[PDB]
């Protein structure tokens, strides 16, 4: 009952933590971004690799905390801060500044949230023109080995929702991810070697198991 | 220092061959679970 | 107690005491009619795709790590089934694979024969990428190694990790068969079409991989033959392509 | 065509094509109820007496005259069945004996396996008497000799007279089985309890004797193994003792 | 220069024997006709 | 799976898995009654003609071209059936022929065993004539040669032409059986009486000829026996003679 597929896979986890400012002199530090896949979380990756094909919905919750920068200026009286969390489907426009037009496109779903309230949450369906996702692909992208374009799942972007000339602030977002209504096909053996990077199956050769003293050795009984 | 059962194998007779066959040989073991197996308290694995 | 099987203008002979593994319980079949009714009409050759194709034999010696083939494109030069790979943009098929040995009662050894879907392989250099030639050579087999390999763009082919980063004693999770020279010398595996889409292009994707791996090496004594031949025969089943009209 | 048999927490494996000799047509059983109704109440262990006990293997070489064991007291150190021999004043039981060989098709030889009730043995000195150690050593086998023996208090163990003063070709009168390396390698004998009283004390009386005797010696050639192992396994049946309350 | 079919035989594995058996060996072929065979225009044979 | 057959005061043992060729579909039988009703009355011995007669074994070595016997007169010294050949002016009979080999699983070879009616043989000299001694020696076999022979009055016995001027690969047109040391070692042929008259004289006519011819020679290795014995056993069936009263 605890070994069913749902109870084994449907569990929440922190998969990305990022920081972003209201004012800066880099302009890439003004927003945070994440590409959705399940290959940079080493514990979820291994449980997912026991199968060849998967199908699930996604649920994402966001925990967001702010701070005034230790730069100099005190005595402030500020209202609570507002944030915008945008999801981009596969085949959507990507922003490059925080002032871009794509933060207003009608087909990118978006959430507006102010601090002090309950943590925000959105639910994404199975988004693929194929019939399942694949954890393993023995092919070419059209050319990269092992990468097929049916596994695109979208992106998430987060910014502040101030007006003009805002006050300096630093925020941190943590994303909690959970698959739901899961189905799996074609079981596989468990990964025996350590993972080396996030896109390949590359590995250094590993021992089959650890040694004992002799082929007869059994430890003394208590 | 286990409190578990054990399995051992012994030579009852020895291996006998005709002329022209290899002298040494090998045995292989396979393990599996039977239908009445149960598990509880999902946790994290100690291998990665 | 011998059966004689004819497919097309091919004939082979097997033993009626054979054992057959149907991969996941599923026999091959046509995608029925109406996944994509209107402008996706398929066609089927059924001419000289259903016929036995026999590759060259491989030679099992005392130190042989193993062999592997990729499917398809092990058949890209095989008569009509290979012609259809160039004329058509999409296809699909299941297969029947026979593996046979020729050995005596004075030999000994043990083989695993396994069919692995999506057998994605690793590079010999951890921050490298695999080449197209090092993954397959068509109807010629690639070889596993007994130690860890080097060189650029090569599959890391140490046989204990099977090029996939797992323990090779655990490949029994896939459709497999054992050949113990003591008790049998043949193996039949029937594989259906397994993908996450109904059809696909047959040149830049390897559906599955056939592997043959000795777990107990070949042994013989005084004046027996010093090798054993292994033979592989393949019959495509229920092949189907996009219509051209 | 292999059967797997479990008695208690023991498991052994045999072939389903076995042949079984039931000694005189009689299966073992309990003395029913009322030979000695009033103050002779028995009890039965049925706990870990019904279980396979396996002795050490013996080694059959080119010049092996033979082996013998005494029953009981070949089992006086065997777990619970041996504990019951010390706690109880009277007992009885039947037995199942399996004998197996491990040999190849390049070996050859022939064994007789016989169970002899009341196998009273003679001394090496005609006006002498036999010792208790020279009759048995428990779970270790005694050995027959190929010539006539000497020394005091020893059984006269020349193998042609089997220590009993008869011709050894005539022991087929007892419950017996042949093992011909050419055609089989196993033998099962089921022995009931045979005495002239219903119960008895198990320490100063040997109910029966198991003997194993090669009639055609082991032969092999160039680089086969130079020995063949023989293995004996015993399961007590319907054991029964005097009540203690 | 025939326009006829052909038959060929290939070594898939090689022959494996134990110790003490002959090394080489032989194959034999038998031919026959099946029930649907027909002949026409009796003539003279070219052998005597 | 062994059968024991007794004819008269003879007993032999065969395997119940035997295969039997009845020559042209016809079992032997008596010419019924009334071909020659009035003054042609026959009689039948049925005493010690129906019984197994066993000849001497022949020795199959590495270079053995083959052996042949003539029927009858291979039995002119065989007890009663031979007495009847001298007492009676006309006769007839069918036969059962058993051929057996004694070989191991480490030997190899292949024999044809064929029964040929009217096997008229040619002379070693083209303008010559064959002798009576060179056609048969009774219960001793004649031998084929591996090259072409010479000398006067001798059968030209090169084995490829079988002494008859035909190709030896075509003798399968006659009642025949194959003995492949790999799969069987025995052959039974039941021959009826075949002539163009109902009875005949048994001294100046050879009804048929039994031939045994190796097509793949005997091979063995290191310390196996260097020969293989072949044994022939004959039982006459439904013998019948002219009445004497």
């Amino acid at each position: 009952s605890e070994s069913s597929i749902e109870n084994f896979l449907c569990r929440s986890a922190c998969v990305y933590m990022g920081e972003y400012h209201t004012t800066n002199t880099d302009t890439s530090k003004l927003f945070a971004s994440w590409t959705i896949n399940a290959r940079r979380m080493v514990q979820m990756r291994r449980k997912l690799e026991l199968f060849t094909y998967v199908r699930f919905d996604m649920e994402v919750t966001f925990v967001i905390t702010s701070k005034q920068d230790q730069g100099t200026q005190l005595g402030q009286d500020m209202p609570p801060l507002t944030h915008q969390i945008m999801y981009i489907p596969p085949g959507g426009p990507i922003p490059k500044s925080v002032t871009d037009y794509t933060w207003q496109t009608s087909t990118n779903p978006s959430i507006f949230w102010t601090e002090g309230n309950a943590p925000p949450r959105m639910s994404i369906p199975f988004i693929s023109i194929g019939n399942a996702y694949s954890n393993f692909y023995d092919g070419w992208s059209h050319g990269v080995y092992g990468y097929n374009t049916l596994n695109h799942m979208g992106q998430i972007y987060v910014r502040h929702v101030n007006g003009s000339s805002p006050l300096p602030m630093t925020s941190t977002v943590r994303m909690y991810f959970k698959p739901k209504h899961v189905k799996v096909w074609v079981p596989r053996p468990p990964r025996l070697c350590q993972y080396k990077n996030a896109s390949t199956v590359n590995f250094t050769p590993t021992n089959i198991t650890e040694k004992r003293q002799s082929i007869n050795y059994i430890p003394e009984t208590v | 220092y286990t409190s578990a059962g054990n399995v051992t194998c012994w030579y009852q007779t020895g291996i006998v061959v005709p002329a022209g066959t290899p002298t040494s040989c090998s045995i292989m073991c396979f393990v599996s679970a039977c239908n009445d197996f149960s598990v509880r308290l999902l946790k994290d694995t100690p291998f990665i | 107690r011998v059966r004689s099987i004819t497919l097309g203008n091919s004939t082979i002979t097997t033993q009626e005491s054979a054992n057959v593994v149907v991969a996941y319980g599923r026999w091959p079949e046509y995608l029925k009619d109406n996944e994509a009714t209107a402008e996706d009409q398929p066609t089927q050759p059924d001419v000289a795709t259903c016929r036995f194709y026999t590759l060259e034999s491989v030679t099992w010696e005392r130190d042989s790590p193993g062999w592997w083939w990729k499917f398809p494109d092990a058949l890209k030069d095989m008569g009509l089934f290979g012609q259809n790979m160039y004329y058509h943009y999409l296809g699909r098929a299941g297969y029947t694979i026979h593996v046979q040995c020729n050995a005596s009662k004075f030999h000994q050894g043990c083989l695993m024969v396994v069919c692995v879907p999506e057998a994605e392989m690793g590079c010999s250099q951890v921050d490298g990428t695999v080449n197209e030639h090092s993954l397959s050579e068509g109807e010629t087999a690639k070889k596993f190694a007994s130690t860890s390999t080097n060189g650029t763009n090569t599959v890391q082919s140490i046989v204990t990790n099977a090029g996939m980063g797992v323990g090779v004693g655990n490949l029994t999770i896939f459709p497999h068969q054992w050949i113990n020279l003591r008790t049998n010398n043949c193996a039949t595996i029937v594989m259906p079409y397994i993908n996450n889409v109904p059809m696909d292009n047959m040149f830049r994707h390897h559906n599955f991989t056939l592997m043959i791996i000795p777990f107990v090496p070949l042994d013989y004594s005084s004046d027996s033959s010093t090798y054993v031949p292994i033979t592989v025969t393949v019959a495509p089943m229920c092949a189907e392509y996009n219509g051209l009209r």
